[PDB]
Order: C-alpha cells, then structure tokens, then sequence
RNA sequence: AAGAAAUUCGUACAUCUAGGAGCUAUAGAACUAGUACCGCAAGGGAAAGAUGAAAGACUAAUUAAAAGUAAGAACAAGCAAAGAUUAAACCUUGUACCUUUUGCAUAAUGAACUAACUAGAAAACUUCUAACUAAAAGAAUUACAGCUAGAAACCCCGAAACCAAAC
RNA sequence: AACGAGCUUGGUGAUAGCUGGUUACCCAAAAAAUGAAUUUAAGUUCAAUUUUAAACUUGCUAAAAAAACAAAAUCAAAAA
C-alpha cells in the first residue's frame, strides 16, 4: 500500500498534541511529602455518607386515608 | 424476616399513633446516637421499629402507667 | 369452546391500512401485507436522519454554482466570509442567490475584498497596517 | 374474521329474585350458633368433594374411594387409565426436581 | 422421590437418608467419615483418630437432605436424658 | 376517633366499592408474550427443556 | 347467493320536469347457470362491447363457439322486454352498455389416472349479464394528434416550481 | 421405590325428581348414524341444517365486508418500498421472513393464499398481605416469637418395537 | 398388492439424552463456551460465574522499601 497525505498529515497533528501534553506533566506543584494528608478530613465524610444511604433501608408508612379514599369512585350528584 | 433483620414491635395502639412515635424516638435516640427508623402503620394500628427494644419499651410503657 | 377472541377483525384492519397503496398481493393478503408494512416503517424511520444530510448537499451545490457566475470558488467564499465576522448560514446564502440577486453579488465582493486582504499581509513581512475589513471586534 | 350483521337478543336480569336476594344466609351458623353444625355442611355437591380441596391427581383417587364400586365398568376403565398418567407426570416431569 | 404419593397424595421420604444421618433441630446435621471401620491395620494412628469423630454437613448438603425428608423429621423432640440436648440450639451467632 | 368521622362524609359501602388490602396479591404470569414466550424460560433443546432430567439426588 | 342484477329493473326516478333533457331507458337482462366455462364465455362477451345490437346480433349469428348461441337468445329476450315493458319506441335504437361473464356454482367429481392415482375434476358453470341503453352508440376513439401530444409537453414544463427552497 | 395396624371420630338434607361464573353445528356424544362408504373377515368409520303470525300470504331479507375473479391487459430501471415532488412512473437511498449455525449468510431446513382450530399443570422451602400472640389452629399439629389463613409453579406433535386375545 | 416374520382390537397419551413447534405491550439487568466426576464426551451433578432481596463496612486503581523466586506473577503501610 501507499500512505495518502491525508492519513499522514493527521497523524502528524496528533503528534504535536501530545508533545504538549508531556511537557505540561512535567511540573508539579507540591512534592509527594506535601500532599501527604492534605484531604484527609474530605475523604472521611463522603464514606459516612455512603454507609447511611447503606444502613437506611425499612417498609413506608400505610395511611387510613388511602383505603378509604376508595369509596369516593361511587361519588355523584343527588 | 430474611434470617437476619430484627424488630420490635408495638401493637395495640388507640387514638394518636403519630404522637407516640415522636415519644419513642425521643425516649430511644440517646441510647443508640442517633434517631431510631420506624414504620408507622395506621390501618393496623401498630409501630415497627429497627432492632430489638422490647425490654426497654417494656419497662418504659409500664411507668406511663398503660 | 369457553372463551374465544372475537376482536380479530379490527386486529386484522390496523396492519391492512397501511398497505392499500401497495402493489400485487401485499395490499391484501395479511400473511404477506404484515411483512412489507414493517420495512416501511424501517425505512421511515431511518430516512428522517438522511433527509437533513441531503438538503445540506443540495445547498452547497447551489451556492457554487452562485458564487461561480462571480469567478469565486466555494471554499474562499464561504472562508472569507466568516472572517468578517458574517454568520449566515448555507442555507440562507441560497435564499439570497434565488431571490436578491443584487444583494447577493454584494456579498461576493466583500469576500473576495477579504481574500485580496489576506494575500497582501501574507506577502507583505513586518508590521504594516493591518486591512480595512480585516478588523476584528471584541466582545467580553 | 366475520363478525355478526345484527344486535343479539337483549338479556334482562332480575337481581331481586329469591336465589340473589338471599344469598349467604347462615353462613355464620356455627359461630352464631353455638357451633352445633360446621359452615361446610352447608354445601351441595358430589359426595367425595363436599368440604374438601385437591389436585387432580388427588381429586381421581378421591372420587375412586368414595363410589369406585358404584360405577359403571368403562367409566372405571378410564378413571383408572387417568390416575396412571397422572401418576407418572407428578412424579417423573417437569423443570423443578 | 415420590412428590404425590397414590393413596395419600403426599411426599414420602427417602429412608436411606434417616438411616446414615442425624439433624439437629437448628438445622446442622451430622455424619461419620467413610471408611472408618475399613482395612484400620493400614491406617496411622492419626488418621485413625481423625475417621471416630461425627462431623457436620455444608450448606448446599444440608438443603438437598432437607428435600428428601418430611417434617415428621424436623420437629422437637423432648428426650429424657438426652445425650445431644445441648447441640440443638445456637449461642452467640451473628449471620 | 378521627377515622369513623370521614365514613358519614363518604359514600355508601357496597358491593360496587370493594378492594383488596395492597400488595395482597402478586400477578400471575402466562407464557404469551415475546418476554415470556418463545422458549418460555427452559433454554435450548436437551434433556431439561424437555422435561426428563434424572430424579433427586442423582 | 346474490341475485341483484334482477332488481335493478324495478327503479322509478320522478317525473322530470319540463325544462330537461329526457332520460335515456335501461334494461338489464341474465341467464345464471349455464355450462360453460367463464373464461371462454369472456371473449364472446368482450366482443360486442360497445356495439348496436343489430351489429351484435349479426357478429354472434356466424361465430361457431357454442357460447355465441346462448348469448345471442339472451340479447333477443332483452330486446322483447324493453319495447314491451320499459316504454323503448323503436327497437333498433339500442346499444350494448355493458356485457360480462361471473362464475357459478361448480361441482366436484373424480378424474382418474394410471397407478392407482386420481385427481380432483370440477364440472365449472358461469352467468351471463347485459345491460342495454336505448340511443345510438356513443362515438369511437380517436387517437392524439401531433399537435395535441405538443400541447401537452408544455403543460409539464410550465407546471415546474423551484424546489425545496423559499 | 413400596407401606400398615392397634386406637380415636362421624345420624345429613333427609320432598332439594333438583342444580350449573358447563358446550351451542370444525364445539358438545362418533351420531341426522354405528347408517353411507372401505375390508374375505375380525374390524375401521364420515359429511351436513337455518323465511314469516300466516306460503289456503309465489320462499324473506340483510353485508364498501376473506382469498379468487370482473368492472379496467401492458409501456426503459431492477426484495418493489421510503425521502420526496406541481406531477402515478424517471432522481436518491435500500443484500425477503422464521429456525439453525461461530454474535456471520448470496449457506442450508420450513411456508401457494384465505377462514377457523392448534402447545407450562402441582405449594417442601422462601418472599409479600392480614388475624391472634407465649401461644396459634372449628379434636389428632407445630412452637426458646411463634402459629393460622390468603396470594405466588414446573408444555405440544412424532418411531422402529414388545405382550394378550380374536380374525 | 406393503413378511428376516401376517392382520385387527386392546395394554397405550408405550418410550424417545434425537427432529420440528411453543400465541399481547413496556422498563430493567445479563452470561461464558474455565476446573472436577461420570458405559461420560448429542446428557447430567458440583465448584466458579450472574442475579433478586436483606444485614453492615470498607472496596477498586495505585502501591514504597524487604522479602520469598531465581541472581512480572505474588505480597499491600502510608497517601491521593
Ligand atoms: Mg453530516
Ligand atoms: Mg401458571
Ligand atoms: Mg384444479
Ligand atoms: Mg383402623
Ligand atoms: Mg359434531
Ligand atoms: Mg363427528
Ligand atoms: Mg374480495
Ligand atoms: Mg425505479
Ligand atoms: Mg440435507
Ligand atoms: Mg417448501
Ligand atoms: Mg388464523
Ligand atoms: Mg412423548
Ligand atoms: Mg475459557
Ligand atoms: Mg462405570
Ligand atoms: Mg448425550
Ligand atoms: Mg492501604
């Protein structure tokens, strides 16, 4: 086969995107001591949030007013 | 129920169901830390609570005098 | 013979009207009718989608053909303009062409003016004064 | 489909006449009653089949205790032919073992 | 097994079952180990000792040998000077 | 109490009014539809679909 | 069955009133059950369509099918109840309106063959319908002409609208 | 796989000469009939009818209503349609259906068309809804919150054979 | 008229791990077709997977060193 200048010039912008791409990962902010511990207090509430929804499961209340809502189907004028 | 789900429950009730449940959460919250989960059931007239109290609400009911 | 269906006619009526207007035995014999009906509906449905792709070729013919009683080709017309921050769309341009003829040769001008406009900077290195309709207007 | 080129012939029912208008009386015999006689006397039926419930496999083997000797000898040949398939469709086929 | 029985319309059990093991009314049942009266002058002494032992059954035995046995089988039973009457219930179970 | 009050606003309890207490009854399901129809649930053809898979304990 | 070509003879209109055109006549005229396939019966019956009776009567007399006989004493009875009986004056002026075949009830019976074999045989029966109005044939037709095939080819191109656009 | 007895219980509708959340001409009996017809014989075994108060009123009407035809053959180009269009056809898009195969068919089974008929059934355990509760059940059973009742489930057609008694 | 063993009725809805078929709609989830035993390989049972419900508490990706290996699979601190 022969290439087409299409596939080859598209390939090549794909190149340049991700040359950017390395050069941009190459600066960290803080070192890895630094961010030791630094969202610690976050993490923790969003666990104690899932295992509430987990531990909340029971049956829904039953109303007298619902059975007896039934008779009005027989309502009419007099 | 399932083997592994345990209640209690409250069965003869006349009159105001709703008032005796804010009585029980209020008598039963600060044992456990929080609010207790009911089931209130107004056509049987009975109150279903999550976890075994019956020796608690035993003796709580009888001062009340009931 | 307790119970017994006894809605099959109209059952029956729901798939044989969309097929009165078929050829041979498809507009009325069921076993064959049902068939035919459901690939219609498969081709309608699919046909919804490729309506709107078509109409869009049909517009960019008719603007080339436009364009080229000016001498522009369609890609430096359509280019150009959008570089003088005009948003009209293809298939209003067509609209202009048909029926406001003179508005529409307005319009070829402006664009070609643009093009001119472009290959002067581009031969021309340096800062020199940039053209009179290749001023741009900034929102914020 | 064809389908009728005519209205049918009008019902009219009579929702007053004495089998509907008492309907249920004594039903509450026993309790109301002091319990000498069970609701389900009250029933009018085959005799293997008056205050009793089953399957059609019990229901065969029922109705043969009952009036087995009683019956004529090709209706006995088929109850017999009956039980047998029965038998060997509850206790050899089906999807749950 | 036999799920309608012809001059009852019941189940019936399967008696090979009641002869080899025994429930406990909880629902564990117990066994011995095969082989344990077979060829012993070949067997060291530890394994001798592992095969006199009564051992329990996992859950997907214990479901297949309820099945095949009525409830005649299941019931309580107040023997006098029961030898298993501490083993038919559970203490301390969480599950 | 409360209760008893709302009968005398409502109407009259007959024949016509009944229903049952909710989530008394499950709905029984027949083979007819494409859901659970066709092979009806028992797979593809062999000893199970058939209905002859050996006894208890086998 | 259905037999409704028979009560169509039984239809009375209004009197008309002075200032209108007078109203042609009609008969209609059958013979049901007749041995004699329907798809050979077509043929005869195609032939005199459009055509005055004695014009009919005269192609039937020399055709050698055995329908051609049947058909004929069917139009002869037609013309025999029209003069007598639905007020037509002279009995050359009518013209044959309509003429088809239908098929009757058939039977079944055995047609026998070589090694035992047999097949299904149907004894076939048709009906013959006519309706007859009184005046003379209407005109033939003529065939487009040059001119007129023109004249129609700029219609189409005027017709012609821009299309898919404002 | 088969399966007792000892021992307990029971006068039952009792003129109910009556009843039906049983079928209505492909259903319900095979049945208008064990006839016609088939077989030497034992034996096998069908199909269908329809006016009105009066026919001593000429046999009644009612229905664009099935497939099939007629009224009215055809007109460059193609799974026959869809987007469309001033315009029926011309332009554009589009490898019949079910089953089975490796999630794939221009593979291979099955179907001339219409009407009617033609195939998932049980309660040991579990879940849901109620009654009463250290007890539940209208006798015999289960119970260290249980027990009683309701609801919830597991197809159709098809061999070569084997045995008994007739012809 | 069809004899390697006649024909008819009955046992009989014989049996078939094999062939064919198995009738309304909508929403949701979902496979691999690896291991073991079987007169078993045109079939079945158990593990493993999937799944509905319930109780309550840590999971997935990542993972330093320091091992065990011989000179990328285990293992899983602290963090994010
Ligand atoms: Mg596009
Ligand atoms: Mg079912
Ligand atoms: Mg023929
Ligand atoms: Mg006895
Ligand atoms: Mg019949
Ligand atoms: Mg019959
Ligand atoms: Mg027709
Ligand atoms: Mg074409
Ligand atoms: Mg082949
Ligand atoms: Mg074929
Ligand atoms: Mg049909
Ligand atoms: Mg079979
Ligand atoms: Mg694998
Ligand atoms: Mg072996
Ligand atoms: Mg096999
Ligand atoms: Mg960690």
């Amino acid at each position: 086969r022969t290439v087409s200048f299409q596939a080859k010039e598209s390939m090549i912008r794909r190149l340049e995107v991700e040359a950017e791409n390395h050069y941009w990962l190459s600066m960290p902010y803080m070192t890895a001591e630094q961010e030791c511990g630094h969202a610690a207090e976050r993490r923790a509430q969003a666990f104690e949030a899932i295992k509430a929804a987990a531990t909340s499961k029971f049956p829904k209340h039953r109303y007298i007013a619902d059975q007896l809502d039934h008779l009005n189907i027989s309502k009419k004028w007099s | 129920t399932h083997g592994n789900r345990q209640m209690t429950l409250i069965r003869k009730v006349e009159g105001d169901i709703w008032a005796l449940q804010k009585d029980v959460e209020e008598f039963l919250s600060p044992l456990l830390g929080k609010t207790p989960i009911t089931q209130v059931n107004e056509v049987t007239g009975t109150l279903r609570i999550k976890g075994y109290f019956d020796e608690q609400l035993k003796a709580w009911l009888l001062e009340k005098g009931f | 013979l307790r119970n017994r269906l006894t809605d099959r006619y109209w059952r029956v009526q729901e798939v044989l009207k969309h097929a009165q207007h078929f050829r041979g035995r498809k507009n009325r014999c069921y076993r064959l009718a049902v068939r035919a009906v459901t690939r219609a509906f498969v081709k309608c449905t699919k046909a919804r989608r490729l309506k709107k792709r078509n109409l869009r070729t049909l517009w960019i013919n008719r603007i080339t053909a436009a364009s080229q009683e000016h001498g522009l080709k369609y890609p430096a017309f359509i280019v150009n303009l959008i570089k003088c921050q005009v948003e009209l769309n293809r298939k209003v341009l067509v609209d202009l062409a048909i029926y406001e003829p003179k508005t529409f040769k307005s319009l070829a001008a402006l664009a070609k003016r643009r093009q001119q406009e472009g290959f002067a900077a581009a031969l021309g290195d340096g800062k020199e004064p940039e053209g009179i309709f290749s001023r741009v207007v900034q929102y914020h | 489909a064809f389908v009728r080129l005519t209205l049918p012939p009008p019902k009219v029912v009579d929702r007053w006449n004495e089998k509907r208008a008492l309907f249920g009386v004594y039903d509450n015999i026993g309790i109301l009653g002091n319990f000498e006689k069970h609701p389900k006397e009250l029933i009018k039926g085959p005799v293997w089949l008056r205050g009793w419930r089953g399957n059609e496999l019990q229901r065969c083997v029922r109705k043969k205790k009952f009036v087995g000797n009683r019956m004529f000898i090709e209706d006995l040949h088929n109850l017999n032919k009956r039980i047998s398939y029965l038998y060997k469709h509850f206790n050899r086929h089906g999807k749950y073992r | 097994l036999t799920y309608c029985s012809t001059r009852k319309g019941k189940r019936k059990t399967v008696k090979s079952v009641v002869h080899r093991f025994l429930r406990l009314h909880s629902g564990l049942w117990l066994r011995r180990k095969a082989g344990y009266k077979k060829k012993l002058w070949k067997k060291s002494t530890a394994r001798k000792k592992r095969l006199r032992e009564f051992v329990f059954c996992s859950k997907t035995q214990s479901k297949l040998l309820d099945k095949m046995t009525t409830s005649f089988w299941k019931r309580r039973n107040w023997y006098a000077g029961d030898p298993y009457q501490m083993y038919h219930d559970r203490t301390n179970l969480r599950v | 109490g409360t209760s008893l009050d709302l009968l005398r606003s409502l109407p009259r309890v007959s024949l016509a009014n009944l229903k049952p207490s909710p989530n008394s009854r499950k709905r029984e399901r027949r083979p007819r539809d494409r859901r659970r129809g066709r092979k009806c649930g028992r797979g593809h053809k062999g000893e199970r679909q058939r209905g002859t898979r050996p006894r208890l304990g086998f | 069955i259905s037999r409704k070509w028979e009560k169509k003879n039984k239809i009375v209109y209004p009197p008309q009133l002075p200032g209108e055109p007078r109203r042609p006549a009609e008969i209609y005229h059958c013979r049901r059950q007749i041995k004699y396939s329907k798809d050979k019966m077509w043929y005869l019956a195609k032939m005199i369509r459009g055509m005055s009776i004695d014009q009919a009567l005269a192609q039937l007399e020399f055709n050698d099918k055995k329908g051609a006989q049947i058909i004929k004493e069917v139009l002869l009875e037609a013309q025999d109840m029209a003069v007598r009986d639905h007020n037509v004056e002279f009995r050359s002026n009518l013209h044959i309106a309509e003429s088809t075949s239908g098929r009757g009830q058939c039977l079944k019976r055995i047609r026998y063959h070589g090694r035992g074999r047999f097949g299904i045989m149907e004894k076939v029966y048709c009906h013959y319908f006519v309706k007859l109005v009184e005046g003379p044939p209407p005109p033939p037709e003529v065939p487009k002409t040059a001119v007129d095939h023109a004249k129609d080819y700029i219609q189409q191109l005027r017709s012609r609208t821009i299309i898919h656009t404002l």
